[PDB]
């Protein structure tokens, strides 16, 4: 929020961006507010305390803002990044049946095309990842893998999606391609994940190599030292099984 | 589970960036960002110059600018 | 030296370390179940319980005292000559 007050006030990007901040900090009432900020951006698309005190006045001034949803379902989809928003905001506000209607309402447009675009804009792509991490919650994950393929011929470096479809192939015992895949994601992360890092130590793990897995979880400690159930669920059973 | 990485201060990325506690209030009415491209990145500090001192690390400063690129061998 | 084997004895699950002492002849085995110590007069070895499988020994250069390394750090100055443990 900070730099986000660096950004010009009649900006789309400002507008968007500060709903955007609104909903990273998952209160629910801050939820609220940034879903009343989308929903204002698509609305009008269709046609040292005194940094402390800024910040203040401007969640003041989103609060007062927020106090429209058939609006969303009805008009025509031109802004894209503000649909994105509003869909995650519907979904960790809790309603994933609008997020759901939101979404699809979004990417109708293009469903391709608009992923093989060399383009910096990636809000189609992301909302790609976002209806994988939904469809992993409703019991299918053959659309899922559907949706990760296509993005994933469009973009080799799409690492969250070569981690979901390891995980899909973790459900599906699948473990040999899983760990292909997950070193794929490993390479391009360049070992600075805690998550892709956990998945494959826990693999390898399975998989009765503990050296790799303990190589593994050391790259996740000399990086992000704080990842919880690190140690505790692959370090310790890595020591335990590495001389059987 | 949740894991939010530790990512560096806005202020350990730039130490004479106090612009940005500035430029916060300006701009609460709309953008002058072609008034603000004259702003110095550092800032004067309170300090005393000795002239042989101060040539001797000027030298050594474009010394070292010289040699970070010439590290490379490129030519 | 050659290749004769002088003796073939079980221990219960696995064994983890060999460490000879520099002075005397015998060997002493480290092992799942406790450390054994195994002697050429005496086929006879003492078995006893441990928290759990070791992972290394080493002997003092004159034979004085034992020291067995452990996952969870437990190091024991198991010695024959005193029965204290540091």
């Amino acid at each position: 929020e900070q730099l986000l007050l660096l950004l010009p006030v009649h900006s789309e990007e400002r507008r968007i961006l500060q709903a955007y901040c609104t909903m990273a900090t998952r209160r629910p009432e801050e939820l609220e507010t940034a879903l009343h900020l989308f929903l204002e951006c698509i609305v009008a698309a269709e046609t040292d305390d005194e940094d402390l005190q800024l910040l203040a006045s401007m969640h003041e001034a989103a609060a007062e803002l927020a106090q429209t949803l058939a609006f969303a379902l009805q008009c025509k989809v031109i802004h894209p990044e503000a649909f994105l928003g509003l869909a995650i905001c519907l979904f960790i506000s809790g309603q994933e049946t609008a997020a759901r209607n939101v979404l699809a309402r979004l990417l109708e447009s293009k469903d391709p095309i608009a992923i093989l675009t060399c383009s910096e804009d990636d809000t189609i792509e992301r909302a790609m990842l976002f209806e994988a991490y939904m469809d992993t919650q409703e019991g299918r994950l053959k659309d899922a893998r559907f949706v990760l393929q296509q993005v994933l011929s469009a973009n080799e470096g799409c690492s969250s999606a070569w981690n979901e479809l390891g995980l899909i192939y973790e459900r599906n015992q699948k473990h040999k391609n899983a760990s292909q895949c997950y070193q794929k994601a490993w390479k391009l992360v360049q070992e600075a994940d805690p998550d892709v890092g956990y998945k494959l130590g826990f693999n390898y793990l399975r998989g009765g190599q503990p050296v790799k897995a303990i190589d593994v979880c050391k790259r996740v400690l000399t990086h992000h030292a704080t990842y919880p159930r690190i140690e505790a669920d692959i370090m310790d059973a890595a020591y335990s099984m590495l001389r059987p | 589970a949740g894991f939010q990485a530790a990512l560096p201060r806005l202020n350990e990325l730039d130490v004479a960036n106090s612009w940005d506690k500035l430029l916060r209030m300006m701009r609460s009415e709309y953008d002058m960002s072609c008034l603000t491209s004259c702003l110095a990145r550092e800032l004067d500090e309170d300090v005393a110059w000795n002239p042989e001192m101060l040539l001797v690390q000027l030298t050594s400063d474009m010394l070292d600018a010289a040699e970070l690129q010439k590290d490379s061998g490129e030519a | 030296s050659q290749g004769e084997g002088i003796v073939k004895y079980q221990h219960t699950e696995a064994i983890q370390a060999l460490a000879h002492n520099p002075t005397s002849s015998q060997l002493a085995s480290v092992s799942s179940v406790d450390w054994g110590i195994w002697s050429p007069e005496q086929p006879k070895v003492s078995k006893y319980s441990l928290p759990s499988k070791g992972l290394c020994a080493a002997w003092t250069p004159n034979g004085k005292t034992l020291a067995i390394g452990m996952l969870d750090g437990t190091v024991m100055m198991l010695s024959k000559t005193s029965e204290e443990k540091v």
